[PDB]
């Protein structure tokens, strides 16, 4: 993909591929609340990194128009305000307030850098994507069981991670404090680059942590012991040794000198820890420190946060921010995600059904199913 | 001496309505039902704490009076919009307000000011120039609507003064269709001669009551006058309450043969009662068990229902109070009575006269006229009269005693649904 | 200190008697004010004409109530001192705006506190028990807490009953919580 | 309910939401104001001297409440006239002090603090039944799980509540609350969440109640400070309210 080719393709996509009808269905939420779509904030990033916010639109036609006119490189969705953002200058000071917004989570592979060995920075590979695969299951289950949020849209971020939009009416009316509470409840791996032991579970395992460890276990052997090989050599297993009390460290080292496979080393570590009881949760702390999602509480706490819009185009990879089907999560491949160049090649190879002829169709289908569920909830209620 | 030797006893000094025989007879209150007019507002029947008026409360009461009357008049006249009195007006505008005098003296055509309400004018005043008004009749405290112009922003020039709109009369129910005509004898104090405390005129009136057997006897105060020469100079050897108790016992016991419903109205000149208007009813006398159903201690003012006939009454000398302040372009008493009826208050004068203490919350609650009364008893120091003002029979029976000489009372016949001729006949007669 | 004292003219001699306390004199020479006339040559006891004292008290109470309800207002500005009976609806934050100068507030000439204090003073000049406890000294209290004054005590109680009755009808002993909390 | 009583005072504790509408005497006004000032000053002194959970604090506060005759204990008898009187006292005195303690932010804060303390103490003296009654009368709608559902989530509940024993847990009943009200509990993960509801045992609840109370009270004080000009004109009540904070007791 040639990023100099981005300015050539962006218009066509925004003209014949961007799913505006479903997009308006989403952000309009069945028209129940008046001025809901009209008070939504958008922000655009144009060529040469020119940023504009407090953009609002009257209806789908105005949005389609101004978007096709601007051809933005980035589209971010923001809060629904007390008035129309376009007229925020006209609103008396203090009377312009963000009132409702989806509850959103951003999980970014870059935040896992201190604990992955295959890639670094913005590089991803099939060996590390399983971490995202774990996160979506660990988090989404909580959101479906502990909090009872029923309408959850998971979206690929385009490069390094995934976003989650929780769109239940209750989740859209949550205050800042309630959002911060939700984020802290879901958050376990606490600490920066200056801390080595980032998980310190108490004697009692809270049911949520038990279910997160249960989800982790299913994948741990493949991710950590086979793929990541977190015990390949001394430079790496020294870390895991650094994560357990010194008392057994020596006892482990000799054992790790006689083990040929990291699965064997894990068995040995588990046996040694079991023999050594307050430390019976130490293996769980290691698993969490290598598998549990990291959440930027600043992303989810603030109501006025602008997050990458679904079906955006990644300025560098060119991939489309496509929704991820929860059931088919295990089959999701971030490298097969349609790029803008591929879908423009597909478009120029054959009115409201043009996208069905591209590789974008199944993802718009997943989005349509999610919107159908939202409509059913709006009606039934 | 002078009173006892009078020669014009029983003379009919004024007459109105159907001619009747030289002798009047009543039903002795047999088929008679006397009550207080059942309107939306509760009546004043017990003492209310007074002597504590906040200037803000007076402001609110006066403002709401102006606002309410103006709202009724605006609905009646289909007026579009009221304009602030104080603002300048180059073209003709309609303004609602109340009249007043720019100084403490008596109102004259060159001292008229219009004060607006809080809703439309923020309470601002404006001088009024009555040069372009051809016909007018204004008294202080009168709520008016005027069309005029204010070119200088400093002097309002009315060009039209909207007329008053009296309340509708009462539509009686059929419950009293078959009741006979009722006889009412009304008298007002003072009841004793200026130089005596024996109540000779009261005794003569009680004899008349027992002779004629009226259905209702309306006695208006004062019963122990504060201006009585004996009272002011402290020559009385008994307490005021004792004299008043003796007077009330005389009235009630002496009327036993007549079986006549007595309606006692207090006066601001009653030295023994609370000096506040609206005046609560008397409460220092407990009638015997045989007179409880006959005696009605009512408040000043009172709206009474007698077999469906609505009688308004007040002891206050309204005509004397307003005659001293009313200014007209060109019958004066008829004009004042129409003013009272159209303002829909038993005391529309503001500021009041120097001889009346007004509690303005009680005034707001208990001086609105529910309807236009069929008969309106307005005793006055002015001459007795029986006038027909906008279909209401206004009776001034004078006062039973005029200084050293005897005075007058009134007798009238009322029947609901007669002919609107609810007052069959009325007569001011000498004692 | 700003309240008018009770003036009663002796029926016999006609000399004014000013009453400002229940008791007059010092030591064993102290007696209730209404026991002896202020004129030494006069032997009349005002306690004999207690009906007249009652009537004069009622007349004075009527006079003060009339003064209060006259509603006289004076401008607080020294250079205006406008005196009016009419309360204007135009108000500043401090109260009615004087319509003569349009720049100062109208204050009541006889406010509610003045009338309340006058009635309280008339009660004070007839409060036997309060005078005995507070005003009177020890030896004087002993001399006054015997017989030979029981009739005077009863008459003083009756006279205080009048002022108590009047004060019971004043809104300045009741607090309307509806007006405070809204 | 002797002569002029009613259902106006159901429970001892109240949020002081509805102002009184009665006509009281000046003597009653002053007595109630001073008495509640004494109570609040005692609360402040005991809070400074002792730890609010201490038994000395509870004993001294009960002694003060008994001495000044304020409602502090429930009574499973009925609304006895005397009890009614006490409750009426409390209700009127509170609002009087509001009028006294709304002029200055400092004063406001002080008032709020003392009131909260008193409320906490009184809540601490409420039996579970009474507690639920209160939580219902004010439409707080904080529940109660069934026994069958409790057995259904037995292990989850056991691992949720810190330091809860198997049998002791069997002896306890939980309540279902929307998680938006248990922020302080959920945030450190000390209460189980299932389908948007937290399962809260029968110590922390007072905190939530107090939060609500504080919100309301602050709002009320603001409104009172906004309605001050109407009261300053009443000389009778000016010496008291303007100087209550500096009144010797
Ligand atoms: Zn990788
Ligand atoms: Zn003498
Ligand atoms: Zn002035």
């Amino acid at each position: 993909y040639d990023p100099a080719s981005l300015p050539d393709v962006l218009p066509l996509y925004y003209r014949r591929l961007f799913p505006f009808y479903q997009y308006f269905r989403w952000l309009n939420y069945g028209g129940v609340v008046k001025n809901y779509f009209q008070h939504r904030e958008f922000s655009f990033t144009l060529k040469d990194d020119v940023y504009v916010r407090y953009q609002s639109f009257n209806n789908q036609s105005e949005l389609e128009k101004e978007m096709q006119k601007m051809c933005p490189y980035k589209i971010d969705i923001g809060a629904v305000y007390s008035h129309r953002p376009s007229l925020h200058n006209t609103v008396k000071s203090g009377t312009f307030q963000a009132q409702e917004k989806e509850l959103v989570f951003d999980i970014d592979m870059t935040d896992y850098d201190d604990v992955r060995r295959c890639c670094s920075s913005a590089d991803i590979c099939p060996k590390c994507w399983t971490l995202m695969t774990i996160a979506v299951r660990i988090l989404d289950r909580a959101l479906a069981e502990d909090f009872g949020f029923k309408h959850r849209l998971w979206v690929y971020s385009g490069r390094r991670g995934v976003h989650c939009w929780v769109c239940d009416d209750s989740a859209r009316k949550l205050s800042q404090a309630e959002r911060s509470a939700v984020a802290e409840y879901l958050s376990v791996v606490k600490g920066g680059e200056e801390t080595i032991k980032k998980v310190q579970l108490p004697e009692t395992i809270h049911p949520f942590i038990g279910k997160s460890l249960k989800m982790v276990e299913r994948y741990f052997e493949k991710y950590a012991l086979v793929d990541q090989d977190i015990l390949e050599n001394k430079q790496c297993w020294d870390k895991v040794i650094a994560l357990v009390p010194e008392v057994a460290r020596e006892s482990l080292l000799r054992e790790f000198s006689k083990a040929r496979s990291s699965v064997e080393r894990w068995d040995k570590l588990s046996s040694c820890l079991e023999a050594t009881r307050r430390y019976s949760n130490i293996p769980k702390e290691i698993m969490l420190q290598f598998c549990y999602p990291r959440l930027d509480v600043n992303v989810s706490k603030g109501l006025n946060h602008l997050l990458k819009s679904p079906f955006s185009v990644h300025p560098k990879t060119g991939r489309i921010s496509v929704p991820i089907d929860c059931k088919k999560l295990d089959q999701f491949d971030p490298f097969s995600v349609p790029t803008i160049s591929l879908i423009c090649s597909e478009l120029d190879n054959v009115r409201t059904r043009d996208y069905k002829r591209t590789s974008l169709a199944p993802y718009i289908k997943v989005f349509e199913q999610f919107l159908d569920k939202l409509d059913q909830s709006r009606k039934g209620e | 001496q002078k009173y006892g030797s009078r020669t014009n006893r029983g003379e009919v000094v004024t007459t109105y309505g159907e001619l009747q025989g030289t002798t009047w007879n009543g039903g002795s209150g047999s088929n008679t039902n006397v009550e207080l007019f059942t309107s939306l507002d509760e009546p004043l029947t017990k003492m209310y704490k007074f002597m504590f008026q906040k200037l803000m409360d007076i402001r609110e009461v006066v403002s709401i009076k102006i606002e309410e009357l103006g709202a009724s008049l605006k609905d009646h006249f289909q007026i579009d919009e009221f304009t602030s009195v104080s603002l300048p007006a180059q073209e003709t505008v309609t303004v609602l307000g109340q009249i007043g005098c720019d100084s403490n003296g008596k109102l004259n055509s060159k001292s008229v000011i219009l004060e607006g309400d809080r809703e439309h004018s923020a309470g601002m005043q404006v001088p009024v120039d009555l040069s372009e008004l051809k016909d007018y009749s204004l008294f202080p405290g009168q709520v008016v609507i005027m069309e005029g112009t204010n070119s200088t922003g400093r002097r309002f020039v009315p060009t039209k003064l909207y007329e008053g709109v009296p309340l509708p009369f009462h539509q009686p129910s059929k419950e009293f269709e078959e009741c006979p005509q009722q006889m009412v004898i009304t008298a007002c104090g003072p009841f004793t001669t200026s130089d005596t405390i024996t109540y000779d005129a009261l005794k003569d009136l009680i004899d008349i009551v027992n002779r004629d057997r009226p259905d209702i006897c309306i006695l208006l105060g004062p019963f122990l006058d504060a201006k009585h020469e004996q009272i002011e100079n402290l020559q009385l050897t008994v307490t005021f309450e004792d004299v008043f108790k003796r007077c009330l016992k005389m009235i009630i016991e002496g009327t036993r043969p007549s079986g006549c419903h007595l309606v006692i109205v207090p006066s601001l000149r009653d030295v023994h009662h609370d000096p506040v208007y609206p005046q609560p009813p008397f409460s220092c006398f407990e009638p015997a068990k045989e007179d409880k159903e006959r005696v009605h201690f009512v408040a000043d003012p009172c709206t009474l229902s007698v077999n469906g006939v609505v009688i308004g009454m007040t002891s206050t000398d309204l005509l004397f109070h307003m005659g001293a302040e009313e200014i007209s372009s060109s019958d004066r008493f008829s004009r004042i009575l129409r003013h009272i009826l159209t303002q829909r208050s038993y005391y529309p004068l503001y500021p009041p006269n120097e001889e009346i203490n007004i509690d303005y919350e009680a005034l707001y609650s208990y001086t609105p006229m529910p309807v236009t009364p069929d008969v309106f008893i307005v005793p006055s120091e002015l001459r007795y009269f029986i006038k027909d003002v906008t279909g209401c029979i206004c009776i001034n029976p004078g006062r039973l005693t005029k200084g050293l000489v005897g005075g007058t009372y009134a007798r009238f016949l009322v029947k609901s649904g007669a002919m609107r001729s609810t007052c069959i006949s009325a007569q001011v007669v000498r004692v | 200190r700003d309240c008018e004292r009770f003036k009663f003219f002796c029926p016999k001699c006609g000399t004014e008697n000013i009453y400002d306390n229940v008791f007059d004199g010092s030591g064993l020479q102290i007696e209730p004010g209404l026991k002896r006339c202020s004129k030494p040559e006069c032997d009349a006891s005002p306690l004999d004409y207690v009906i007249q004292v009652h009537n004069k008290l009622l007349l004075d109470i009527r006079r003060y109530i009339k003064k209060y309800y006259s509603g006289w207002l004076v401008c607080e500005e020294k250079t205006c001192q406008n005196r009016t009976r009419r309360l204007p609806l135009s108000f500043s934050r401090n109260g009615p705006i004087c319509q003569a100068c349009s720049k100062a507030t109208l204050r009541s000439e006889y406010p509610e506190k003045a009338l309340y204090t006058q009635l309280c003073f008339y009660r004070f000049i007839f409060d036997w028990d309060y005078a005995l406890e507070k005003v009177v000294s020890e030896q004087e209290r002993g001399h006054l807490k015997k017989k030979l004054f029981q009739e005077s005590e009863n008459q003083y109680k009756k006279l205080k009953s009048t002022v108590d009755q009047v004060l019971s009808r004043s809104g300045y002993s009741e607090v309307n919580l509806s007006k405070l909390f809204q | 309910t002797g002569d002029r009583k009613g259902d106006l005072y159901p429970s001892s504790l109240q949020f002081y939401q509805h102002p009184p509408t009665e006509n009281i005497s000046l003597i009653e006004f002053e007595t109630f104001a001073i008495e509640r000032l004494k109570l609040l000053k005692a609360v402040e002194n005991l809070g400074v001297s002792y730890v609010k959970n201490s038994e000395e604090y509870s004993k001294k506060l009960e002694l003060e409440l008994r001495k000044l005759k304020f409602p502090y204990r429930p009574l499973h008898e009925e609304i006895s006239d005397d009890v009614y009187d006490l409750r009426r006292k409390d209700h009127i005195s509170h609002f009087i002090l509001r009028l006294a303690y709304c002029q200055s932010e400092d004063l406001r804060r002080w008032f709020i603090q003392q009131e909260m303390d008193l409320f906490k103490f009184r809540f601490g003296l409420l039996t579970k039944e009474s507690v639920q009654e209160f939580l219902k009368l004010n439409d707080l709608q904080y529940v109660a799980i069934s026994e069958d559902e409790k057995n259904m989530h037995k292990e989850d509940l056991m691992n949720s509540s810190f330091g809860l024993s198997l049998t002791k847990m069997e002896d306890t009943e939980f309540y279902k609350v929307p998680f938006q009200a248990a922020l302080d509990l959920v945030r450190p993960r000390k209460v189980f969440l299932w389908r948007g509801f937290a399962f809260i045992p029968h110590k922390d609840i007072v905190s939530i109640v107090l939060n609500d109370f504080r919100a309301k009270l602050s709002k009320a004080l603001a409104l009172s400070a906004r309605s001050l000009p109407v009261v300053q004109s009443d000389e009778r009540l000016q010496p008291l309210l303007n100087h209550l904070s500096h009144s010797y007791i």
